Formats: structure tokens, C-alpha cells, sequence
């Protein structure tokens, strides 16, 4: 018998679907207040990732979950995209297990699948070098907040020496203006950050 | 001009190291004396105008000081990163800008 | 990004505006674009927004039916339509996305009014 | 009060490891976990990346992340970097600090940050 | 509450549109905030008041827009005239000025 044809037409159900809220939270110009992770649920979609793909050097794109590849292909609900400010000794912190300063009190990630968490220094974004103090974070909360929370719940800390509040002397700040500066480490470096 | 320098011109000095940096010019300055700093691999800084009163910015550390002829922008106590060449220009009040030779606070 | 706006806009005592604002290398649908009103001095007054998404607009009691916020989501050219123009109506306004109310609820989110509309330097001399 | 006496400045050459230590001045040091501090020669910052000798593992440079084996070793008076695989990035004043986990119950005016001397290395 | 001079550095030659942010942090109307021109190394001048706002002895080259915390001091073509330093002020909550963004040069 007899035959066989190739020629690939895939024309596809979309046409001009929406995006996503991709492009928004890595090209956003004020995050938020650290423990107020921004997550939001992106939004209906066509999030066809490569937009990941194109950015100059991330210095964070280790896919903190699935490989950094596939999740343009893949069809997930929403990734959740967060977004908050750090600097780089709170950025060590923010990853799956890796539990520290800030993973610590602050801003804490699952065992896996934190989407691709994908952080960068912005030293010349959100600080001078006067030095700035402006993006307030909290050390000394409480202790290390449970496996990725929404912390609008900044409570106060346990200081001790006094019933009344708890707090030690008086006020013992969740708030630290994040405090750094141009000239400290990029662990001290201003540092917007993408999660999802 | 009264074509700026500094006179000590290369203090060495590490970490506190009780400061003495001045810009003593050719002749007096008045309240005319910027006071430099240049940061390296990046754009110049100045701290201090008239003898005194730092810019917002460039903390305290690099302090100004010293009302005569020598202005004198002493260190209270600089860190490992304050190695900064202490050029100083001259705020002319009309512009003329002459600059310094740079009294670089060290470290180790 | 760039937010392409139009410029010296000739109005008239008596007609309506429709301002430019090209929006730009950004995924116009996931954002919402504020505007304020930069009368010659008097800083900017507060125009109100464009919900990119969905066009829920808190407009400026001022203008109340004078501004009337809408947008070419097609050509992504957002249209800031002021009636009541005049020569004292003839001050340039500008586009920001609106990141203040975080869109697609009109509610307040983190950040400010975002990147900003060129200018729309409304000339409605008399 | 403290200084966190660190060990010099010299040059390093690739494949092989930099050496340099965060060294012990007169106590203070065992909360104080020793980070590390690298600071790149004139285009930016930079954070090495430090051990965790405060009772568990080490937490690893950002930057360089998986040949940054940053052992300190903290009752022997001795900090390190560690950093085996070394081509040339380095070129900098890598500072020992007491990066911002690392302040005392005592000398609150040293706040977060007792800084070091800083090691040049190059190729 | 806190400013931000971002483009500490800014380095646009004369005569070309740039933008300056001075980044605020809350909301502020401009109504407070401000902007003050200092001679690189000298008292600082009624720049912006209103923050966008031009006076009388500012030409039109300076040029400037903003709000909420992001304010970008989006500058005309420029001039030496633009080569002092600016230092956007708020008026608002506890006067914090800026430190920050001056325009350069090659």
C-alpha cells in the first residue's frame, strides 16, 4: 500500500492570552516589606516562562525546585511569585532546607518546589551610600517562622528579664531597617528578590 | 589659584590610628575648603564643605576639622574599608576646582 | 519603560482629550497604570489609574466626570480622557503604573507609582 | 575591644586553593559565627561565604555555590575561606567580619559588624 | 520615612533626556517633598520645591517628575547648569535629605 506525509502545523487553541504577572515582579521597582512576602497568585495566563530565559546574569537562577528548565512547558495553576527586599546575608538564607539568619526569623522555604527563586544584588536599586536604612526586616521575631508563611504577623520578640511584654527592656524591634550599605559585602548589598 | 594641595599629603594609617589629615593650601582657605575622598573603581566623593559639616553620606568616620590655614579632616576611627585617597579640592567661590594628591588611610 | 506619551496637546475651551500612553516593554495586562496631574507648580495633582488588567479606575473627584481613564489594550496606548479643558485647564499631566493600588483589585499593594508616562504636556492655550 | 586579626594579603593562582584567616583576637568569637567577606577588586561587593561553627554545617557563598568549602575553625584561633578551585575572579580584599549574625552580648558599639584587615589576591 | 537618590552616578551627556530617581519610600504628596540643587560642594539651593515643580531660577533643561516612592527625577537635555548636585528633600515626617544622585560626565 502507499502512504506517508510530514509537514508540522501546530496552529494552537490561544491566540493573544494574557501573560502573566512575569516581567512585573522581575521588573518591579519597589518590593515589599520582607516578611510581607509579596506573593500574589499570578494571573490567568499565558506564562510561556523564556522571558526566564533571556535575563542578563541572575547570579541567582538556581531553580530552587524542579531544574531551571521546563517551566514554560509545564502547566501549574499559579506559582505564587513573591516579592521582597533582602540584603545578601538574608539572601543565603532564602532557599529549600538552608535554614538561616533570615530563614531563621524571617522569610523560611519549603523542602522543595519554591518555584525558581531567582535573587540578584541591587546594590545601586535600594541603597546610596549614605548608607541606607530603609527596607525594615526582623531579627530577633520570635525564632525561625515555619516552612513559607505569608509574615505580615511581625510579632515581637521574646527578650526575657520581664514579664509584661515579653520584650526585654522595652520594644525589642521585628523592625530592622535593613540597614546596609554600598561598601559592606553583597551579603550587606541591597537585594530586591523574585520567588515563587 | 591657591592652587590646592595638602600638606601632610600621605598620612599612612590603619584601622583608628589617631588621624591628622589637612589641607593646609599655599595660602589660606578661609571657609572655602571642600575635603575629598575618592572611592575607588567608582566616581568621587566629597564628604566635608568649609572646614567642617559632612555631606549626608560618607559616615562620620572621615570627619572635618580645623579652622586657619590647615583644615584638618581628621579619622575618628576608620574600618578596613575606609582606604580612600584624600585628594582635596577647593570650592573657589567662583568655580576653580583644584583638587589634590591624595592622603590615602590605609590598612594592613 | 518607556510609556510613549503624546505632547504639546492642542485642546480647547470645550473639548475633550484623549492623552497618550504607549504602553511599553512591559506585559501591559499584568500591571495598572496611575496618573497624576503636574499643574505648572503645583507639583502634580492626583489624577487616578487604569487597572492594565481589567480598568478599574479610581478617578480624581476634581475631574470627577472630566477625567475619564481609558486605555487601547490592543495598541496598549493608555487614553487619560479629560473633558472640561481650558487655558487654565492647560497643565501637562503624567502616566505611572500604579503599583501603590497593586491592580486586578483596586487595593492597595507594596511599591509606588511605577514607571512613568514620557510626558503629556497639554497645550490648551487661549 | 575585639579585631578580628586577619591573616595578610597575597596572591593566589588557579585550580588551586586561597588561604587566608580570620584570626582569633582575644576571645569573642564563639557566637560571632565567622562569615567571610570578599569585596571584588573595583566593580562591586562581594560575601565568601563563611562556616557555621556555631553548633551545625556551614552556610555556602551565593556567588560561587558548591566549591566554596568555607571551613573555620574557631577554638583554634584560625578563620578560612577554603576556597578550592580558584582561577583568577578573585582579584579582591576578601575582609573577615563579624558579618551581621555575629554580634556579642558584650561591645554592642562594634553593632554587627567588626570588620578585618582584608587579603588581596589576584592571579 | 526615607529617600533614595538611585542613579548616584547618573552619567548622560548634555542634551539628552534622562531620569533621575530619587526614590522615596511611603506615599508623600509632594506637597512636602522637595528637591535641593547644592554646587558640588556647596549650600544647597531652592532646587524643586514640590518636587517636580519648577521655580524661577530653574531653566527648563532640568527636568523631573514622581511619586508614591519611586520618584524619577526624569531630566531634560542636560547642561553644566545640571552638572551640581541635587538633593531631593521630604518635607514630609522628619526631614530626611538625599545624598545621592548627581549627572556626570564622560
Amino acid at each position: 500500500n502507499f502512504r506517508v506525509q510530514p509537514t508540522e502545523s501546530i496552529v494552537r487553541f490561544p491566540n493573544v492570552t494574557n501573560l502573566c504577572p512575569f516581567h512585573e515582579v522581575f521588573n518591579a521597582t519597589r518590593f515589599a516589606s520582607v516578611y510581607a512576602w509579596n506573593r500574589t497568585r499570578i494571573s490567568n495566563c499565558v506564562a510561556d516562562y523564556s522571558v526566564l530565559y533571556n535575563f542578563a546574569p541572575f547570579f541567582a537562577f538556581k531553580c530552587y525546585g524542579v531544574s531551571p528548565t521546563k517551566l514554560n512547558d509545564l502547566c501549574f495553576t499559579n506559582v505564587y511569585a513573591d516579592s521582597f527586599v533582602i540584603k545578601g546575608n538574608e539572601v543565603s538564607q532564602i532557599a529549600p532546607g538552608q535554614t538561616g539568619n533570615i530563614a531563621d526569623y524571617n522569610y523560611k522555604l519549603p523542602d522543595d518546589f519554591t518555584g525558581c527563586v531567582i535573587a540578584w544584588n541591587s546594590n545601586k536599586l535600594d541603597s546610596k551610600h549614605s548608607g541606607n536604612y530603609d527596607y525594615w526586616y526582623r531579627l530577633f521575631r520570635k525564632s525561625k517562622l515555619k516552612p513559607f508563611e505569608r509574615d505580615i504577623s511581625t510579632e515581637i520578640y521574646q527578650a526575657g528579664n520581664k514579664p509584661c511584654k515579653g520584650k526585654g527592656p522595652n520594644c525589642y524591634f521585628p523592625l530592622q531597617s535593613y540597614g546596609f550599605r554600598p561598601t559592606y559585602g553583597v551579603g550587606h548589598q541591597p537585594y530586591r528578590v523574585v520567588v515563587l | 589659584d591657591i592652587q590646592m594641595t595638602q600638606s601632610p599629603s600621605s598620612l599612612s594609617a590603619s584601622v583608628g590610628d589617631r588621624v591628622t589629615i589637612t589641607c593646609q593650601a599655599s595660602q589660606d582657605i578661609g571657609n572655602y575648603l571642600n575635603w575629598y575622598q575618592q572611592k575607588p573603581g567608582k566616581a568621587p566623593k566629597l564628604l566635608i564643605y568649609d572646614a567642617s559639616h559632612l555631606e549626608t553620606g560618607v559616615p562620620s568616620r572621615f570627619s572635618g576639622s580645623g579652622s586657619g590655614t590647615d583644615f584638618t579632616f581628621t579619622i575618628s576611627s576608620l574600618q578596613p574599608e575606609d582606604i580612600a585617597t584624600y585628594y582635596c579640592q577647593r570650592y573657589d567661590d567662583l568655580p576653580s576646582y583644584t583638587f589634590g594628591q591624595g592622603t590615602k588611610v590605609e590598612i594592613k | 519603560v518607556q510609556l510613549v506619551q503624546s505632547g504639546a496637546e492642542v485642546k480647547k475651551p470645550g473639548a475633550s482629550v484623549k492623552v497618550s500612553c504607549k504602553a511599553s516593554g512591559y506585559p501591559f495586562t499584568s500591571y495598572g497604570i496611575s496618573w497624576v496631574r503636574q499643574a505648572p507648580g503645583q507639583g502634580l495633582e492626583w489624577m487616578g489609574w487604569i487597572s492594565t488588567y481589567n480598568g478599574n479606575t479610581n478617578y480624581a473627584q476634581k475631574f470627577q466626570g472630566r477625567v475619564t481613564m481609558t486605555t487601547d489594550t490592543s495598541t496598549t496606548t493608555g487614553y487619560m480622557e479629560l473633558r472640561r479643558l481650558r487655558s487654565d485647564d492647560t497643565a501637562v499631566y503624567y502616566c505611572a503604573r500604579d503599583y501603590t493600588r497593586g491592580a486586578w483589585f483596586g487595593e492597595s499593594l507594596i511599591g509606588g507609582f511605577d514607571n512613568w508616562g514620557q510626558g503629556t504636556l497639554v497645550t490648551v492655550s487661549s | 575591644q575585639v579585631q578580628l586579626v586577619q591573616s595578610g594579603a597575597e596572591v593566589k593562582k588557579p585550580g588551586s586553593s586561597v588561604k587566608v584567616s580570620c584570626k582569633a583576637s582575644g576571645g569573642t568569637f564563639r557566637s560571632h559565627v565567622i562569615s567571610w567577606v570578599r569585596q571584588a577588586p573595583g566593580q562591586g561587593l562581594e560575601w565568601m561565604g563563611g562556616f557555621i561553627p556555631l553548633f551545625g554545617t556551614t552556610i555556602y557563598a551565593q556567588a560561587f555555590q558548591g566549591r566554596v568549602m568555607i571551613s573555620a575553625d574557631e577554638s583554634t584561633s584560625t578563620a578560612y575561606m577554603e576556597l578550592s578551585s580558584l582561577r583568577s575572579e578573585d582579584t579582591a580584599v576578601y575582609f573577615c567580619a563579624r558579618l551581621f549574625p555575629n554580634g556579642d552580648p558584650n561591645s554592642p558599639e562594634d553593632g554587627f559588624d567588626i570588620w578585618g584587615q582584608g587579603t588581596l589576591v589576584t592571579v | 520615612i526615607v529617600l533614595t537618590q538611585s542613579p548616584g552616578t547618573l552619567s548622560l551627556s548634555p542634551g539628552e533626556r534622562a531620569t533621575l530617581s530619587c526614590r522615596a519610600s511611603q506615599t508623600v504628596s509632594s506637597t512636602s517633598l522637595a528637591w535641593y540643587q547644592q554646587k558640588p560642594g556647596q549650600a544647597p539651593r531652592l532646587l524643586i520645591y514640590g518636587a517636580s515643580s519648577r521655580a524661577t531660577g530653574i531653566p527648563d533643561r532640568f527636568s523631573g517628575s514622581g511619586s508614591g516612592t519611586d520618584f524619577t527625577l526624569t531630566i531634560s537635555r542636560l547642561e553644566p547648569e545640571d552638572f551640581a548636585v541635587y538633593y531631593c528633600q521630604q518635607h514630609d515626617t522628619s526631614l530626611t535629605f538625599g545624598g545621592g544622585t548627581k549627572v556626570e560626565i564622560k
